C-alpha cells in the first residue's frame, strides 16, 4: 500500500513531469514494443511497424500517460478510479498481468531519462510502489 | 542434467500411474479457469467463456491430452529435455509468446491435479521432490526467445 | 481484491479443513523446504535436516496454519490483521517476496491432496486469490 | 547466441561510455534501497540500515564496482556468456540462492541508471533494444541450480 508519504512523492514528481507526459508515454510505449516484442501481440491491429515514430503508438503514448495522470489524481482509490480500465484490460483484452511490469519499467526508465536529477532513490521507491499499485487496480477484473 | 536413479525411478514410476487423458484435460481446464488471462492463447477452442463451457468443451480436453503427450516426450528423454523441446520452445516463446511464468502456473496446476488424484501416500515429499526438479527443467526448456 | 463470493468460498473450505490444519501446515512447510531448497536459508537455525519428520517444522506447520486460520477470520482486513506478521517477515527477517508464492503453492497442493473432492475449480480460484492477498498484506512493511 | 554486428556495436559502444565505478555503486545502492529485501544477502557490508547509510557505505560502492566488472566479463565474451558465467551462476543460485527475479531487478536498475546518465539521445530505442537483449542473456546465465 502507498503511504501518505508515497503519495506526496508521486504528486511532486507528476506535477513536475506533466505536459511532457505525452512524449514520455510515446517513449515508454514505443520502447516496450521494441525492447519486449512479446507485447506487440496486443497491438497487431496497428499499422507501420511499432516504434516511437509510428503515429498510433505516439498517440496512444499520450493516452496511457493521461490515464496515469488521472490515477495520480485519484491516488486514494485507484481501484474505484480504475475499474473501467481494468474491465477493458483484464476482462475485454485479457492482457497477461506479467506485462504490467514491463510497461512500468519502461515508464520509470523514461522518467529517470528525462528528469534524472528529480528521480532520486526515494522517489524511485514511491513511483515504483505506485505503478505496482496501479497494476493491482487493473488486475482487479481478472477473476 | 544430473538425474539420479532414485529421481528417474520416482518420476518414471509416477508418470506410469498417471492417466494422461484424465489429468491433462483437468489441468488445462484449471489453467483457463483459475488464471483466465491464459484464455487469450486458445481463441481457436471456441466456447470457453464460462467455467462450465470450459469444463465441457471437447477441444480443451483434446488439447489437455496433447500437453501430457508433450510431457511424455521429456519423461522419455530426461537427459536431453532441452534439445528435444527444441520445437516447443520456439512455438510457445518465439511464435505465440506465452509469458514464461505461465509455464510455471500450468506446471503447478498439473502437480496439484497429480496430487488430488493419488494422495499424500503416493505423492510423498520424496516423489514431490523429484517431480518438482523435473517440471523446473521442462519449464526452463520451454522458454527462451522472448527475453 | 477478494469479492464477498471469494470470502464465502474460503470460509466454507477453512471450516471444512480446520483441525487438520496442523498436519496440513506441517506438510506444506515440510514440502517447501524439501522441494524448493532455496527457502531453507530462512530456517538454518533449526536442527535435524528439514522435512515433515523434524519437530521444529511440524510444530511451525501448525503455527503457519494457525495464522492462516486467523487471516480467514479477518478476511475483511488482512492488512490490519496481519501488520505484525508483516513487520516480522518484511522488516525483521527480510523474507524475499518471491517465496510467498512457493509456500502458497505447497499449501494449495496439500489442501487438494487432502480434500480433493472439495477443492473444485471455483474454490481453487478463491483460495489462490486469498493466499495472493495474504502475501500482499505481509509485503506491507517492506518499503 | 545470435548477436549481429549492429548489436555487438551498440552494446560495446555503450559499455565503452559507461564509467563502472560510478554506475555500479549507484545501481547496487538503488537495489538495496528500492527493493530492501535484497539487503539480507549483503549482511557482511555493515551499516546499510538507512538510505543515507547505504549511499555512504564504501563497502556497497566497492561491491557495486565488482558487479560492473562481472558484466564486463560478458561484454568481453558475448558469445560464451553462459559458459563464462559458470561460476557466478553457481555462487548466486546454488550457494547464496538469490531468487532469479532479483537478477532482473538489478538488470532494470542498471538500465535505468544508464538511462539517467546518458539521456534519450545516446540511450535510444535502438540501443536500449540491443542492451536489453544483452541483460536478458546475463540474467538467464546467472540463474539455474535452484529451480
Ligand atoms: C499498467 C498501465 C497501463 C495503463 C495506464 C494503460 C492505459 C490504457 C489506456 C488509457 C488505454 C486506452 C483505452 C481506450 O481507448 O479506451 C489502454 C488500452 C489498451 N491497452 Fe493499456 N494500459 C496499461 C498497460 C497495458 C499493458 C501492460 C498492455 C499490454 C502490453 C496494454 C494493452 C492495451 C491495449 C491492447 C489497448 C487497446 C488499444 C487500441 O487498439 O486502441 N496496456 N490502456
Ligand atoms: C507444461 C507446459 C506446457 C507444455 C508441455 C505444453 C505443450 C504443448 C504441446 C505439446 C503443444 C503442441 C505443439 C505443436 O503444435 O507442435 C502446445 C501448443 C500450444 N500451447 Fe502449450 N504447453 C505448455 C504450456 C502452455 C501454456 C502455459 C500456454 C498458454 C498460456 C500454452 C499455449 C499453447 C498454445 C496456444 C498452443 C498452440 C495452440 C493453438 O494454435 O490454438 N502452452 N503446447
Ligand atoms: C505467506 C504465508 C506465511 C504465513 C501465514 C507465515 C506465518 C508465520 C508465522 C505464524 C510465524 C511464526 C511467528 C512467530 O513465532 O512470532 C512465522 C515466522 C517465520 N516465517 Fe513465516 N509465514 C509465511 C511465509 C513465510 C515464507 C514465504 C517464509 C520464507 C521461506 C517464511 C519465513 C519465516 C521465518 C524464518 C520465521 C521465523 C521462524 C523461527 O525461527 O521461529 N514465512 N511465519
Ligand atoms: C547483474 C546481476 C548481477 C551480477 C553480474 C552480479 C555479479 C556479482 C559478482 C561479479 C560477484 C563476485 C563473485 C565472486 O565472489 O566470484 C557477486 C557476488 C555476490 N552477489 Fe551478485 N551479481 C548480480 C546480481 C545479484 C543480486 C540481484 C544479488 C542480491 C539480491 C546478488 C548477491 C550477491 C552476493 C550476496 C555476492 C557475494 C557477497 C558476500 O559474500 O557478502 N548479486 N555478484
Amino acid at each position: 500500500s502507498l503511504s501518505a508519504t508515497d503519495k506526496a512523492r508521486v504528486k511532486a514528481l507528476w506535477d513536475k513531469i506533466e505536459g511532457k507526459s505525452a512524449e514520455l508515454g510515446a517513449e515508454a510505449l514505443g520502447r516496450m514494443l521494441v525492447s519486449f516484442p512479446q507485447t506487440k501481440i496486443y497491438f497487431s491491429e496497428w499499422g507501420q511497424d511499432l516504434g516511437p515514430q509510428t503515429p498510433q503508438v505516439r498517440n496512444h503514448g499520450a493516452v496511457i500517460m493521461a490515464a496515469v495522470g488521472k490515477a495520480v489524481k485519484s491516488i486514494d482509490n485507484l481501484v474505484g478510479g480504475l475499474s473501467q480500465l481494468s474491465e477493458l484490460h483484464a476482462f475485454k483484452l485479457r492482457v497477461d498481468p506479467a506485462n504490467f511490469k514491463i510497461l512500468a519499467h519502461n515508464i520509470i526508465l523514461v522518467i529517470s531519462m528525462y528528469f534524472p536529477g528529480d528521480f532520486t532513490p526515494e522517489v524511485h521507491l514511491s513511483v515504483d510502489k505506485f505503478l505496482a499499485c496501479l497494476a493491482l487496480a487493473l488486475s482487479e477484473k481478472y477473476r | 542434467v544430473d538425474w539420479t536413479d532414485a529421481e528417474r525411478a520416482a518420476i518414471k514410476a509416477l508418470w506410469g500411474k498417471i492417466d494422461v487423458g484424465e489429468i491433462g484435460p483437468q489441468a488445462l481446464s484449471r489453467l483457463l479457469i483459475v488464471y483466465p488471462w491464459t484464455q487469450r492463447h486458445f481463441k481457436g477452442f471456441g466456447n470457453i467463456s464460462t467455467n462450465a463451457a470450459i469444463l465441457g468443451n471437447a477441444k480443451v480436453a483434446e488439447h489437455g491430452k496433447t500437453v501430457m503427450g508433450g510431457l511424455d516426450r521429456a519423461v522419455q528423454n530426461m537427459d536431453n529435455i532441452k534439445n528435444v523441446y527444441k520445437q516447443l520452445s520456439i512455438k510457445h516463446s518465439e511464435k505465440i509468446h506465452v509469458d514464461p511464468d505461465n509455464f510455471r502456473l500450468l506446471g503447478e496446476i498439473i502437480t496439484m491435479c497429480v496430487g488430488a488424484k493419488f494422495g499424500p501416500s503416493a505423492f510423498t515429499p520424496e516423489i514431490h521432490e523429484a517431480w518438482q526438479k523435473f517440471l523446473a527443467v521442462v519449464v526452463s526448456a520451454l522458454g527462451r526467445q522472448y527475453h
